[PDB]
């Protein structure tokens, strides 16, 4: 998950259904 | 559904397509077909 790469280098990761315990963190659904 | 499938949840939860549903239907009570023109 970026913003533009012209407005930050800060990046965000999302594993796709994988629980947070099995990989700042973040359960979603 | 786990030889590499997977499936992926919609965007809008059936909450939040529930709430939009019921802001159409008390547009189309309360202001007629104004709301879909302009302010309601
Ligand atoms: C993630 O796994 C842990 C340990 O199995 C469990 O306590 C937790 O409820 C799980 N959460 C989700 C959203 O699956």
């Amino acid at each position: 998950i970026t913003p533009g790469t012209n407005t930050s280098n800060q990046v965000a990761v999302l594993y796709q259904g994988v629980n947070c315990t099995e990989v700042n963190v973040f359960q979603t659904r | 559904k786990f030889n590499g499938l997977t499936v992926l949840p919609p965007l809008l939860t059936d909450e939040m397509i529930a709430q939009y549903t019921s802001a159409l239907l008390a547009g189309t009570i309360t202001s007629g077909w104004t709301f879909g023109a302009g302010a309601a």
